[PDB]
């Protein structure tokens, strides 16, 4: 039923009506030498390394594209292949200068893993070599152009994926370049994510340019937190420091990309950090202390506070580990009154089963949606993979766009349908079209970020939207059941700090005047000095000094994202472990170790030392975040439909606007980011 | 598990075994604490034999419980004989090795991690 | 002939020193190095353990370490066999699984089309 | 072909066939596989049991004379279900040919010593004993060669990290020269070499 | 030129023995606390 | 205090469970239509024994169990650690 | 802190430098356009690379050899 069998090397293989020789003979565990096929990427010719000998015929065909028919006989390796594959890779080392003393893809190039094994032995030509000249694109991409086997593999991918057009073909003959005809530089999101591309070493990259060759390195399989969709990546470690990070290919999230943020950020990880305790002094005077002083100097001032006089709000990348052991701490003296940094507005939902609370419809299912509306937000420079993993299959079949507010530039035809609060009701009935579009539509899409949730109108919005998600579910809605309204974060832990029971947003001590804070936020400029009372004092607890270092009383260290062996999750609900690498510097210690510490040498002692004895605990208070990379069936949002419509309150009337614009404020936004000084060199190469 | 065993059976034979050669040690701990000319309160020697003894308490099973025995039945060559020197023998008993904490917040201020 | 059959898990004990309880290993496929297209580093199911601490030793700066074994790798042939060797030897896991790609659809020959939206220009 | 590559030879590879083929035939009870090494050697899989069986046929007979014991060795292969191994190797003066015997086993199955056979297998049992940890019953002495006396893991096994456990030193506090855990002073770097692509297609493992 | 002019030697203690050193940059740069003010 | 709490754990699939999965069909939004402050909690899957769980006075941990119940069984069964 | 052991010890270090000694270099030109840069002798130096210098003023002196090299 709707297959062929095809002998490859004589034994038989089934393969659907369609496939080419390469994905057959790869069905068997054999590699026909590849150039210029990728998988992600589309498929052109000029590679000529793949030639397959097809079995009575005297010609020789290529086994990039073109189908395989009822059945041949595929013949990889006989006396007829093997005088071709030895006879082109002699024609891409007859220009191919000297490097591989210095090429700093010295050790993995497919100049290199081909030509000893498959091919030559030594050289005939015996003078010669064009050398063309470089350029300059980025700050980034380092550009040799002398060397350009010339796949054209860094091309098609500019037109497609990441959708710039720019990047071209110029010459005719033994003379062709590629890079820009014009001085255009060549600048986006994801095209930092070149250099993983182009199989022999034209393009290079910039802050790691010099440093180590990959032999020496140790790949320890880690978990990317700067935003939403997390990634896979893998670090390196030359002498027990970070040199550079890679994708680890994941198949759902990071299909082979990771973005390029998450790259080029390791940098501010070692340069301006706090290494150590620093005691209070009375005056300007802030000094360090040995471990065992300061901790006290905080250790009895709990002893006085207590109900909500003492709260702490914990707002950014901290695990999931020191989210209960400073939860459980901080509760068990009966004072909670504890938020994020984050603002997710609440009604009659937004911790009970969630269901609107994290993004529904995995990144997964975009690949089969069909209608798509998102409203408030410029997705591309945050999630910047759940932007491409639209584009990626706007091509490739068929997809509708609409957004709500301030059309930006986004890489695909999308329409503007109207900029206002306002506009989202009328759509409950027929008026600002689509009027049965949504309607009509066979697997509806509707995302809302945390920008436009963030508004003092909140709790409207949310309430708004998922009447229309209600409107068409009530309907059929979908099939089918298909999961539609559904909501995208940008900040790294959440929906862990959040569905852990956190409340949500800043305002519990916006009411009142709370004594003592513990800062794990941090550096946020939502809760300042000023708008504390008097001088009672908040305890600063984390790894950076960005903003809230000099503002605070006592300070205490941690560890990055790359020192701990953590829990994170994403946003649809998974959970990925980051695994330790770089043993942290100086006196620095983990957080969910320095609250125990905290605890025994106050009155309380927690029930747990080990690791393993938080996660039990992480186990009670939440089911889900020991399953690790599962997602578990779970609608749910029927009985909050309604229930969530409990209170009445619409909106204001103002223009949705996003916070990032163009590009030059995607850079400095984190932490790591702010003091990263490679992105300190790209910020002013935009203004200008 | 079909195998067979080394010497023992089941568990008794064995343990008429580790009953056994205890005494070997017991009866001859001291005659070294004179022939190496090594000074220590002779019940020490007859504490470490019994702290030994004790040690591996949880075994389930013979041909381990006869393996163990065949390192414990060698041992009674080398030091009932002179095949160490002062300093294969003393190294059990470990003079310099600085404390472990052991505990939690001993830990905590010195060493990252374990 | 003695055969005398019974069942106890096997473990085995005092070799090794306070590395039995004190770790967890660890059970993964590896991930293949990006900068290069070569599939055959994958295949076999090794193992590894925690990373603990190098410091800087101060003279020169190589950074020596305790930590005795923090190098090996061991190579296993499969899951089933995989687990084999944990518990056999008696020390704490953790386990990782392998992954290969979708099935997939590409075609060469659809990149000029009518009415469809692929249409590729300057290949 | 010829220049640089080694000149093959048939005969030698005709009757290592032959003679081979028919010591599966005369005790079948023990022999479950024999094959030819490409370059004409002989290797006969032989189950646990026979070890001193099959070689007292080895050891004398007019077809087979195999009197000299040249080296016994192991290996020691995780992932095989049955950790370790050995192999026999033994040089049969009249007939010149090398004819090596291996035989499977695991740490607690005990297996049985070939020394009434061979006085040779006097010391390469001593030392096995010492390293992997097989453990050969009925030896007239079993005992400690090699290492030192103090090491208790058995090294060349796949689990012992290569630095051992304790590193020593001879501090004057007291007289002695003792023995303080191992901390070096320089990583011993792990450099990584296994380069992809599958260079051999005749050894391409099973499908799957 | 780039070549010496007489010679040395390859003493015990000299008063030189050279006795080396590490050639290197620092490595995490600890963070400066704030001055004066609050 | 109390209480403070309810986390009302259950499993997706192994039916015997199912009074909670129709608890919430029966009192969820009724239950909860009142009591505007409590905050509920609907975790995932303890895939077996969906303890409900409470925590009050400083953070102690109450843990009742259910483990093949009707409908109005559970609802019931709240009420018990709700009226204190 | 680390500055007590070469107390006395006179502290080899390097007299001349390489960090720059290139520029005192008489930069060659050519009149042609892609050159041939093997250095320091045939068979001992670098091996032998081609580089193109067509900018306006500049040249390029392959980075093995770094002696400063244009038209
Ligand atoms: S770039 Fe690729 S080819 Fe050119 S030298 Fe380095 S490795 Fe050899
Ligand atoms: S980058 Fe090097 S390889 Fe990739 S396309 Fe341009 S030239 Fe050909
Ligand atoms: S690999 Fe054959 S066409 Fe590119
Ligand atoms: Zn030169």
């Amino acid at each position: 039923s709707n297959l062929i069998e095809v002998f490859v090397d004589g034994q038989s293989v089934m393969v659907e009506p369609g496939t080419t020789v390469l994905q057959a003979c790869e069905k068997v565990g054999m590699q026909i030498p590849r150039f210029c096929y990728h998988e992600r990427l589309s498929v052109a010719g000029n590679c000529r390394m793949c030639l397959v000998e097809i079995e009575k015929a005297p010609k020789v065909v290529a086994a990039c594209a073109m189908p395989v028919m009822k059945g041949w006989n595929i013949l990889t390796n006989s006396e007829k292949t093997k005088k071709a594959r030895e006879g082109v890779m002699e024609f891409l080392l007859a220009n191919h200068p000297l490097d591989c003393p210095i090429c700093d893809q010295g050790g993995e190039c497919d100049l290199q893993d081909q030509s000893m094994m498959f091919g030559s032995d030594r050289s005939r030509f015996l003078e010669g070599k064009r050398a063309v000249e470089d350029k300059n694109i980025g700050p980034l991409v380092k550009t040799i152009m002398t060397r350009c086997i010339q796949c054209t593999r860094c091309i098609r991918f500019a037109s497609e994926i990441a959708g710039v057009d720019d990047l071209g073909t110029t010459g005719r003959g033994n003379d062709m370049q590629v890079g820009t005809y014009i001085e255009k530089m060549f600048m986006s999101e994801l095209s930092g994510n070149i250099i993983d591309i182009c199989p022999v070493g034209a393009l290079t990259s910039k802050p790691y340019a010099f440093t180590a060759r990959p032999w020496e390195t140790r790949k320890t399989e880690s978990i990317d937190v700067m935003d939403a969709v997390g990634s896979n990546i893998v670090v390196s470690t030359r002498t027990g420091e970070v040199m550079r990070i890679l994708p680890r290919m994941h198949e759902d999230i990071n299909e082979e990309w990771i973005s390029d943020k998450t790259r080029f950020a390791y940098d501010g990880l070692k340069r301006q950090r706090l290494t150590e305790p620093m005691v209070r002094n009375e005056k300007g005077l802030l000094t360090h202390t040995t471990w065992e002083d300061a901790l006290s100097r905080v250790a009895g001032m709990l002893q006085s506070f207590q109900g909500n006089d003492v709260a702490a709000i914990a707002g950014g990348l901290v695990d999931a580990e020191a989210l209960i052991a400073l939860k459980d701490l901080l509760n068990r003296v009966d004072s909670d009154t504890l938020c994020t940094e984050e603002v997710f507005p609440t009604a009659g939902a937004g911790t009970d089963l969630r269901s609107n609370y994290l993004l529904n419809t995995t990144i997964a299912g975009v690949e089969e949606a069909d209608v798509v509306l998102l409203v408030g937000t410029n997705p591309r420079f945050e999630a910047p993979l759940f932007n491409a993993r639209i584009r990626k299959s706007w091509l490739h079949n068929d997809l509708k766009v609409a957004l709500i507010g301030s059309p930006v530039d986004l890489t695909y035809r999308y329409d503007h349908l109207g900029d206002s609060p306002k506009i989202l009701q009328d759509i409950a009935s027929g008026s600002h079209p689509f009027s049965q579009v949504l309607q009509e539509a066979k697997k509806p899409m509707v995302i809302l970020g945390s920008s436009a949730l963030q508004r003092n109108d909140g709790a409207a919005i949310l309430a708004a939207v998922s009447n229309i998600a209600q409107k068409i579910r009530t309907s059929s809605g979908v099939t089918g059941d298909w999961k539609v309204m559904n909501i995208l974060h940008r900040i790294a832990s959440q929906v862990a700090a959040l569905d852990l029971g956190y409340k949500p947003g800043v305002e519990a001590i916006q009411k009142n005047p709370p004594k003592m804070l513990f800062l794990l936020g941090a550096d946020g400029g939502c809760i300042t000095r000023q708008d504390l009372p008097k001088d009672c004092f908040i305890v600063y607890q984390g790894h950076h000094g960005d903003v809230g270092a000099p503002i605070a009383d006592v300070i205490l260290p941690g560890a990055a994202y790359t020192e701990k062996s953590a829990t994170y999750v994403n946003t649809e609900g998974r959970a990925q472990q980051t695994k330790v690498a770089v043993t942290p510097p100086g006196l620095a210690r983990e957080d969910w170790k320095i609250i125990r510490a905290l605890s025994e040498i106050a009155g309380m002692t927690l029930p747990y030392d080990t690791l393993d004895q938080v996660r039990n605990r992480l186990e009670e208070v939440s089911p889900n975040l020991v399953r690790y990379d599962d997602v578990e069936g779970a609608n749910y949002f029927q009985q909050a439909s309604e229930l969530s419509k409990l209170v009445n309150q619409q909106l204001l009337a103002d223009p949705l606007v996003p916070p990032q614009l163009t590009i030059k404020d995607f850079y400095m936004t984190d932490s790591i980011s702010r003091a990263s000084q490679t992105m300190a060199k790209c910020v002013k190469a935009v203004t200008e | 598990t079909s195998v067979k065993p080394i010497f023992s059976r089941d568990m008794n034979e064995a343990k008429r075994r580790v009953r056994e050669l205890y005494r070997a040690w017991y009866r001859e701990v001291p005659n070294t604490v004179h022939l190496f000319q090594l000074d220590i309160s002779v019940k020490q020697g007859r504490d470490k034999v019994r702290e030994m003894f004790k040690k591996n308490a949880h075994i389930t099973d013979p041909r381990v419980v006869d393996l163990l025995v065949i390192k414990g039945k060698m041992e009674l060559e080398e030091t009932i004989k002179v095949w160490k020197q002062r300093t294969h023998v003393m190294r059990f008993f470990h003079e310099t090795e600085a404390p472990r904490p052991k505990d939690f917040l001993s830990k905590f201020y010195v060493g990252h991690d374990p | 002939i003695t055969v005398d059959e019974k069942l106890d898990i096997t473990t085995i004990t005092g070799v090794p020193e306070e590395h039995i309880k004190t770790r967890k290993a660890r059970i993964f496929v590896p991930a293949r190095n990006n900068m290069q297209s070569g599939v055959n580093n994958t295949k076999k199911w090794k193992m590894e353990f925690d990373t603990r601490e190098r410091w800087e030793n101060p003279l020169m700066g190589w950074a020596s370490t305790a930590d005795p074994l923090s190098n090996l790798v061991l190579t296993f042939s499969t899951k089933e066999d995989a687990v084999a060797f944990a518990e056999k030897n008696g020390w704490s896991y953790d386990v990782e699984e392998r992954k290969v790609p979708k099935p997939k659809s590409k075609s060469y020959g659809a990149n000029f089309s009518w009415n469809k939206r692929t249409r590729v220009s300057t290949k | 072909t010829r220049p640089t590559v080694r000149p093959r030879n048939d005969v030698a590879h005709k009757q290592l066939s032959a003679f081979g083929e028919y010591v599966a035939e005369i005790l079948p009870k023990y022999v479950q596989q024999v094959q030819v090494s490409c370059f004409n050697e002989l290797e006969i899989c032989i189950h646990p049991d026979g070890v001193i069986p099959v070689l007292t046929f080895l050891r004398d007979h007019s077809n087979a004379q195999f009197k000299s014991l040249a080296d016994l060795t192991a290996v020691d292969i995780p992932t095989r279900q049955n950790r370790f191994e050995i192999v026999y190797n033994l040089l049969s003066l009249r007939f010149n040919s090398r004819i090596r015997v291996k035989t499977y086993t695991d740490e607690l199955t005990p297996i049985e010593s070939s020394v009434p056979v061979y006085k040779a297998a006097n010391w390469y049992e001593r030392e096995i004993w010492d390293m992997f940890g097989v453990f050969f019953a009925n030896h007239p002495d079993l005992r400690r060669i090699l290492t030192d006396y103090g090491f208790e893991g058995h090294p060349f096994r796949k689990d012992f990290p290569l630095s051992g456990y304790v590193e020593l030193r001879y501090d004057d506090e007291v007289k002695r020269v003792v023995a303080e855990p191992v901390e070096l002073a320089q990583e011993f770097r792990k450099f990584d070499l296994n380069s992809p692509w599958e260079a051999f297609p005749a050894y391409r493992q099973p499908p799957e | 030129k780039f070549i010496w002019t007489n010679h040395k030697f390859n003493l015990s203690g000299t008063p030189q023995q050279y006795v080396p050193y590490s050639t290197t940059r620092k490595k995490i740069q600890e963070w400066v606390p704030p001055s004066t003010p609050y | 205090l109390g209480l403070r709490e309810i986390r009302i754990h259950l499993c997706q699939r192994s039916p015997g469970s199912q009074g909670v999965r129709d608890f919430i069909e029966k009192r969820y939004v009724e239950l909860k239509k009142a009591n505007p402050d409590l905050p509920i909690l609907i975790r995932e899957c303890s895939d077996v024994q969906p303890k409900l769980w409470a925590r009050y006075a400083f953070g102690q941990e109450k843990n009742v169990s259910l483990n093949n119940f009707s409908a109005d069984q559970v609802t019931r069964a709240l009420e018990n650690v709700l009226s204190s | 802190y680390r500055k007590v052991r070469f107390v006395g010890r006179q502290k080899e270090v390097n007299e001349n430098f390489a960090i720059d000694l290139i520029a005192e270099q008489p930069v060659s030109q050519v009149g042609s356009r892609v050159i041939s840069c093997d250095g320091g002798g045939g068979a001992l130096g670098h091996p032998r690379v081609y580089i193109n210098l067509d900018k306006e003023t500049k040249t390029g002196t392959c980075g093995y050899c770094g002696l400063q090299f244009r038209q």
